[PDB]
């Protein structure tokens, strides 16, 4: 777990790792834990999904829920059987002058069913005449970008996410 | 795919975008302000224009959405907002002299001097050493010097400047469809589009007409008592059924008569509050104060601080070499980034602008999830009376001997009440007629109903029979005295100041009847009561989302700007005023001048 939990780089948002591998009272000693909800428990395999996300959207890692995550970045199914775990990390994930290393997906074609990845970045059209594979006037580019700064207040600060599903 | 959701969908990135680039030119904006350098004024204006020329982009980029097929009103009122042209609409040619014109009166009125007829090389500016002789001079002969000469040397400069920045502003207005420039002003206050709360842009001059139809009683008598006073400090220069000479007022303009207090101070043997010994007895520093406004906020019921406040605030005045602006203001950088920036020092009046600017920055903090662009109150007045109500309440002395600067008996009498009100009403009742009949000139002049060969004589007249204020020397049409004003020759508007003060009195007399209280309104206190927070709160976490006919209802309870509350909370003021005018003259006559004969 010490692997998963101490990565120097997490994934972004829209293209989020799943690490799967073959002692659970060494992450609950460590740091505050901003945020530690396992609804279903208290197994065939382990997953753990990790991704950097703002303070605001942790309450869309659940669920049930919607939003600008939970629809088109990360979907969990409502019959979830894992434990979510969100942490600050102001220090680390950001600077200044902005850290745009960190992209989500804001415009989608169609709502993520759960457990689904979507990392194909083709232009997005919002109205009716073909975009042709550039930007313009209705057409968009769907990733953009989190401008994470150290003088931001909490909610719009980095909060590092991992999500353990069982089986 | 119809038109909206186009619309919601441009929105989306443009809110987005412009938060980022807004935050960042605003923290560019203030490491100039807290820390004076010449590189950091470059690495201001870099994001400035940055953020300018986006917000053009983006607005020739909204027009091509037809506002007549949009059926949301939140959305409507968003691309109504980011689509309107303002200026740009002109040549090349008209905006490079409008904006030529505009920096040659902003610096005529900032640079420009008067000096002594006995010794010519002696010349004063206007900010250090004019308004100084206004306010605190008792010589006849060098107020009537100063006066004189402010307008005769500086107001003749401004005057063909103004005579085509009037031209240039009406066409400018007539190209986006506003049929003058003073239309385009009231267009702020117009609601359209929701059946039941409309509000037109000529129904503005009406209502307020209307209302300054009832402090004229008021104000009559105001004026009676201070022109009593005066005829003891200018003997033989007042005549007791006349006008007040425009000289005498306090300050250059007459805006406000708050400097008329050491003359006109009902029983001078009893002291005001002033809590200022007691706090530097106990040593109170540069933040107790605000923890103690930061106390007084939550204890009706509003959230705590950010807790990035404090580290990024800037609550004292800074150290031997960091040379800053000091002016009490606050910021709200985005992103959930609230500031403080004022030098404080150990006084009763900071404890006070400390109140207001954290009010301020609690208004700020209610509505910080709306849209990027319904980030405002709900019109121009809306801001500074919240701000002003709570500056209101934290002076009164069952609060300050509730906090501990005041002994705990401490009996107070009406006389010293008496003193407290006069001292209010003369710079809230005192300055109405005047932004009233200043806004009423403008309005005019831009419409045409005044030709440019009748501006003084207008102006003249509107000031000798609304204002009850009389020139000392005749004026021809040479001159420009209202250009000599900062708000004329800045092009700002100023009919905000008339409406945030009956707005001020609404809401502390509609917060003051949840609360419970039962005494007279200028000793309530709304701390300590959660039902005034949360019925402040309703209206605080709306922004520009809804008209302000609806966000004013959501607190008093009438959707129109009333003066009632006014004249109740200075109902004991007028009682003694009437009593006191048994013998005087109440009114004045508009023929009496002071070179009659
Ligand atoms: C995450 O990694 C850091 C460093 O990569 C770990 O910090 C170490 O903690 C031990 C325990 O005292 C020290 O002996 C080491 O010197 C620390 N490392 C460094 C580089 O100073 C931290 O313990 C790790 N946390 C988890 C949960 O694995
Ligand atoms: C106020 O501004 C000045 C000028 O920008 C700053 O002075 C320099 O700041 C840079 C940035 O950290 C330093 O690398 C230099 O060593 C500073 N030089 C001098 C002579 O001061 C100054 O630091 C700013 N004030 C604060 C508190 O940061
Ligand atoms: C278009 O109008 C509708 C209602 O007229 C708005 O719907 C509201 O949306 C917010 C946030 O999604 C909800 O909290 C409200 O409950 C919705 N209203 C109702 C009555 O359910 C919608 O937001 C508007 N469009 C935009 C882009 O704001
Ligand atoms: C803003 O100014 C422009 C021109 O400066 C006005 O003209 C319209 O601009 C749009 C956007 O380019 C064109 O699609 C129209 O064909 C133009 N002519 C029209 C509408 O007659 C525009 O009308 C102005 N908008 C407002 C709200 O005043
Ligand atoms: C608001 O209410 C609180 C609690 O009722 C007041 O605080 C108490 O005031 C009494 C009387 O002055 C003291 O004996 C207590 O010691 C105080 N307790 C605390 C925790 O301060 C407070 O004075 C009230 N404030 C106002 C402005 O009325
Ligand atoms: C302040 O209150 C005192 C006490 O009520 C007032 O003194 C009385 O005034 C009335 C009015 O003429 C007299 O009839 C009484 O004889 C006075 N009391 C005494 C003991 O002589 C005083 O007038 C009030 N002052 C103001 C400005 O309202
Ligand atoms: C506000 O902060 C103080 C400490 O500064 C704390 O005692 C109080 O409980 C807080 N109130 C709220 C509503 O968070």
């Amino acid at each position: 777990f010490h692997e998963v939990f101490n990565a120097t780089r997490f994934a972004s948002v829209y293209a989020w790792n799943r690490k799967r591998i073959s002692d659970y009272s060494v992450l609950y000693n460590f740091a505050p834990f901003f945020a530690f909800k396992c609804y279903g428990v208290s197994f065939t395999n382990v997953y753990a999904d990790s991704f950097v996300i703002r303070g605001n959207e942790v309450s869309q890692i659940a669920p049930g829920q919607t939003g600008n995550i939970a629809d088109y970045n990360y979907k969990l199914p409502d019959d979830f059987t894992g434990c979510v775990i969100a942490w600050n990390s102001n220090k680390l994930d950001s600077k200044v002058s902005g850290n745009y290393n960190y992209l989500y997906r804001l415009f989608r074609k169609s709502k993520l069913k759960p457990f689904e990845r979507d990392i194909s970045t083709e232009i997005y059209q919002a109205g009716n005449k073909p975009c042709n594979g550039v930007a313009g006037f209705n057409c968009y580019f769907p990733l953009q970008s989190y401008g994470f700064r150290p003088t931001y207040g909490v909610g719009h600060q980095p909060y590092r996410v991992v999500v353990l599903s069982f089986e | 795919s119809t038109i909206e959701e186009q619309a919601k969908t441009f929105l989306d990135k443009f809110n987005h975008e412009a938060e980022d680039l807004f935050y960042q030119s605003s923290l560019a904006s203030w490491n100039y302000n807290t820390n004076i350098t010449e590189e950091n004024v470059q690495n201001m204006n870099n994001a400035g224009d940055k953020w300018s020329a986006f917000l053009k982009e983006q607005s020739t980029l909204a027009q091509m959405y037809p506002l007549q097929e949009i059926q949301n009103l939140t959305v409507k009122l968003q691309l109504q907002a980011l689509q309107q042209n303002g200026s740009s609409v002109l040549s090349e040619d008209k905006s490079k002299r409008l904006n030529t014109i505009l920096n040659t009166m902003s610096t005529i009125y900032s640079t420009g001097k008067v000096c002594n007829p006995d010794n010519p090389q002696e010349c004063l500016l206007l900010e250090p050493g004019l308004n100084e002789i206004m306010a605190n001079s008792l010589d006849y002969n060098e107020r009537l010097w100063a006066w004189e000469s402010w307008r005769s040397e500086v107001g003749k400069q401004l005057r063909p400047l103004y005579e085509e920045y009037v031209v240039l502003k009406n066409e400018m207005a007539r190209a986006n469809h506003y049929e003058d420039y003073g239309d385009y002003w009231r267009g702020d206050y117009e609601v359209n589009g929701v059946d039941g709360y409309d509000y037109s842009r000529g129904q503005l001059i009406e209502d307020v007409e209307h209302t300054f139809e009832e402090i004229k009683p008021l104000y009559e008598h105001l004026h009676a008592y201070v022109r009593a006073k005066l005829m003891n400090a200018y003997p033989s220069y007042i005549s007791p059924i006349g006008c007040l000479p425009a000289h005498l007022l306090g300050d250059m303009w007459g805006r406000f008569w708050t400097n008329l207090y050491s003359l006109t101070v009902p029983f001078g043997q009893k002291p005001n509050i002033d809590v200022t010994d007691a706090m530097v007895d106990q040593a109170w520093d540069a933040q107790r104060i605000f923890k103690e406004a930061e106390k007084f906020f939550v204890s009706v019921g509003l959230p705590n601080m950010t807790q990035g406040f404090w580290e990024n605030s800037m609550l004292t005045d800074p150290g031997n070499v960091q040379k800053a602006v000091c002016h009490p203001t606050a910021w709200d950088l985005g992103k959930g980034d609230f500031r403080i920036l004022m030098c404080t020092k150990v006084t009763m009046d900071d404890f006070l602008t400390a109140h207001h600017e954290m009010g301020h920055i609690q208004y700020d903090m209610a509505y910080a999830a709306q849209p990027f662009l319904l980030r405002n109150g709900a019109n121009e007045g809306f801001h500074e009376a919240v701000g002003e109500i709570m500056s209101l309440s934290a002076a009164t002395p069952k609060h300050l001997k509730s906090i501990g600067l005041l002994s705990p008996d401490f009996q107070e009498d009406n006389e010293t009440e008496i003193n407290f009100l006069l001292k209010q009403a003369l710079t809230i009742v005192g300055t109405l007629p005047f932004t009233y009949m200043l806004e009423k000139w403008r309005w005019m002049v831009f419409k045409g109903e005044i030709p440019k060969d009748q501006w003084m004589k207008k102006w003249w007249e509107m000031k000798r029979e609304i204002v009850g204020v009389v020139e000392p020397v005749p004026h021809d049409e040479t001159y420009c005295d209202p250009a000599s004003l900062f708000h004329v020759s800045n092009d700002y508007s100023f009919i905000r100041y008339y409406t945030r003060t009956l707005y001020q009195f609404q809401f502390q007399e509609a917060l003051c009847q949840a609360a419970k209280h039962e005494g007279p309104l200028h000793k309530c206190d709304i701390s300590n009561s959660t039902e005034a927070g949360q019925k402040l709160f309703n209206m605080l976490r709306l922004g520009k989302s809804e008209p302000w006919t609806l966000a004013l209802e959501n607190v008093v309870g009438a959707k129109n700007m009333n003066v009632r509350p006014l004249l109740n909370y200075f109902e004991p003021l007028f009682t003694w005023l009437k009593d006191q005018n048994k013998n005087s003259f109440v009114g004045w006559s508009t023929d009496w001048s002071p070179y009659a004969d």
